[PDB]
């Protein structure tokens, strides 16, 4: 029941953490993101 | 002077807006969930 409420809670589709997806690099985001409060950067570099 | 002297008469001489569309940017809409009743049944099981 507990694995149950886990694969709930966070999507555990068959891909991944729903559209997102965890690689060597970092966090992969193929879904939208609108946070509710401020976030913080480093930098942003967008690629060439 | 009769040689610089000038005639002229009539002749017939006769030779704002602000806008850009962008693609979209839509916010979070229909901004209302709750995780207890489905909590609670799978809890209760
Ligand atoms: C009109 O006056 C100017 C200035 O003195 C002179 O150079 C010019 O030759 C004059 N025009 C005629 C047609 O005389």
């Amino acid at each position: 029941a507990m694995t149950i409420w886990i694969l709930k809670v966070m999507n555990f589709t068959i891909d991944g953490m729903g559209n997102l997806r965890i690689t060597e690099k970092g966090l992969k985001l193929e879904g939208d993101s609108e946070f509710l409060q401020p976030l913080y950067a480093k930098e942003i570099q967008s690629r060439p | 002077d009769w040689c610089n002297v000038s005639l002229v008469d009539t002749s017939v001489p006769e030779p704002g807006i602000l806008e850009h569309d962008p693609f979209f940017c839509p916010p979070t809409e229909a901004t209302a969930r709750d995780f207890l009743a489905d909590a609670l049944v799978t809890l209760l099981v």
